[PDB]
C-alpha cells in the first residue's frame, strides 16, 4: 500500500 | 529473510506533447506487484504479481485515488521546480520520488527511505531519523521550508512505521510462496580462446532470485577484481535473474582460476572450476 | 545532464535450435526515460513485443525489459536495436548465445 493522502492538501514540492 | 517495499514515481514534463505523464510501480523486494500510469487508456491501478489479486475493489480503488490525486500534484511540482531553477517553459524535466521501508529477519522495522530526484540528480530526502530533510541545493531549500511548515515529514514517517510495515508483511505472508523463496543460482562455467596462448573463462549463474548475488573470479585465492569483466544482472523474464564474470587467462594456467558464487538460496557457498 | 543506457540481448532460457523461448533486450543506467527499442529478426523489427513497466535503480536510472517469443535456429540472427538522446544514431547490439 502507498503512502495515503493526509487528511488536509497533498503538499506539492 | 529480509524484506523491504519500495514504491517508485516518476513525473515527466513534456510540453507540447499534453500533461505531465505519472506512472507509479510497486515492488516487494525484486518482484513488481502493482503499477498505475496516467497515459492509459483508463488510468487505474492494476495488480501485476498473483498474490496481489486477492486484494478488494476497496484496495484498488484507494490506490487508485492516491494514485489520480498525486498525477495532478506532481504536475504542480514540475511546475515549481521549473521555476525554482529559473528553466525556460520549453524543455522536458522528471521529478522522481523512491520511498518505502525495509524489515529485518524478524519482520521488525530496520529504517524507512524517502527520497527525491530531480533530473536525476539528488533533490530532497528524508533523513533515517523520519524527522529531518537534506536538501541538495538552494532549490531544493525551498521545498523543505514548505515541507516544514506542513509537517510533511511526520505525515512520512507515520506511513514508513506504520501502514508500509503492515503492508509489507502481509504481503510477505500473501506471497510465501515466492517472496520468501529463495531460488539458488543454477551455475556452469564456459571456456572459449582469444588466441593460441589466452583463453576466456567465463562464469554463469542462472534463475536466481533474489537478484542480490555475487560473483568473483580469484586466481591463485586472489581476487581479481580488476581483471575481471562483470555484467549487470539481468531479469530472465519468469521473476529470476542472470549474471556473469569473465577473466582472461594464460592457456595452461584455467586450474589456478576458481569462480566463487555467494547467494541466499545457495546450502554452501559456491567453488566452481571449468570441467574440460 | 544525461546517461546512455547499458543494453544487453540474451534469452531467457539457455538456447536450444527448434526450441521455443524468449528474447530479451535489457536496456538500463539511462537517463532521461525517453526510448525507443526494437529487436530484430534477420535485420527486420519483430512487430509483437512486450516491455516492463517503468521504474529505476538507486542511483536514479531507469531501466526496461524487452522482450518477445521467439524459436532460435543455427541461422537465423537476432539484434536488439535502441535510439535514446544520448545517441547520435541507433545503436545496435546482436544476440550472442554465449553472452
Amino acid at each position: 500500500l502507498p503512502e495515503p493522502l493526509p487528511q488536509g492538501q497533498l503538499t506539492a514540492y | 529473510g529480509s524484506h523491504s517495499m519500495r514504491y517508485f514515481y516518476t513525473a515527466m514534463s513534456r510540453p507540447g506533447r499534453g500533461e505531465p505523464r505519472f506512472i507509479a510501480v510497486g515492488y516487494v523486494d525484486d518482484t513488481q506487484f502493482v503499477r498505475f500510469d496516467s497515459d492509459a487508456a483508463s488510468p487505474r491501478t492494476e495488480p501485476r504479481a498473483p498474490w496481489i489479486e486477492q486484494e478488494g475493489p476497496e484496495y484498488w480503488d484507494r490506490n487508485t485515488q492516491i494514485f489520480k490525486t498525486n498525477t495532478q500534484t506532481y504536475r504542480e511540482s514540475l511546475r515549481n521546480l521549473r521555476g525554482y531553477y529559473n528553466q525556460s517553459e520549453a524543455g522536458s524535466h522528471i521529478i522522481q520520488r523512491m520511498y518505502g521501508c525495509d524489515l529485518g529477519p524478524d519482520g521488525r522495522l530496520l529504517r524507512g527511505h524517502d527520497q527525491s530526484a530531480y533530473d536525476g540528480k539528488d533533490y530532497i530526502a528524508l533523513n533515517e531519523d523520519l524527522s529531518s530533510w537534506t536538501a541538495a541545493d538552494t532549490a531544493a531549500q525551498i521545498t523543505q521550508r514548505k515541507w516544514e511548515a506542513a509537517r510533511v515529514a511526520e505525515q512520512r514517517a507515520a506511513y514508513l512505521e506504520g501502514l508500509c510495515v503492515e503492508w509489507l508483511r502481509r504481503y510477505l505472508e500473501n506471497g510465501k510462496e515466492t517472496l520468501q523463496r529463495a531460488d539458488p543460482p543454477k551455475t556452469h562455467v564456459t571456456h572459449h580462446p582469444v588466441s593460441d596462448h589466452e583463453a576466456t573463462l567465463r562464469c554463469w549463474a542462472l534463475g536466481f532470485y533474489p537478484a542480490e548475488i555475487t560473483l568473483t573470479w580469484q586466481r591463485d585465492g586472489e581476487d581479481q577484481t580488476q581483471d575481471t569483466e562483470l555484467v549487470e544482472t539481468r531479469p530472465a523474464g519468469d521473476r529470476t535473474f542472470q549474471k556473469w564474470a569473465a577473466v582472461v587467462v594464460p592457456s595452461g594456467e584455467e586450474q589456478r582460476y576458481t569462480c566463487h558464487v555467494q547467494h541466499e538460496g545457495l546450502p554452501k557457498p559456491l567453488t566452481l572450476r571449468w570441467e574440460p | 545532464i544525461q546517461r546512455t543506457p547499458k543494453i544487453q540481448v540474451y534469452s531467457r532460457h539457455p538456447a536450444e535450435n527448434g526450441k521455443s523461448n524468449f528474447l530479451n533486450c535489457y536496456v538500463s543506467g539511462f537517463h532521461p526515460s525517453d526510448i525507443e527499442v526494437d529487436l530484430l529478426k534477420n535485420g527486420e523489427r519483430i512487430e509483437k513485443v512486450e516491455h516492463s513497466d517503468l521504474s529505476f535503480s538507486k542511483d536514479w536510472s531507469f531501466y526496461l525489459l524487452y522482450y518477445t517469443e521467439f524459436t532460435p535456429t543455427e541461422k537465423d540472427e537476432y539484434a536488439c536495436r535502441v535510439n535514446h538522446v544520448t545517441l547520435s544514431q541507433p545503436k545496435i547490439v546482436k544476440w550472442d548465445r554465449d553472452m
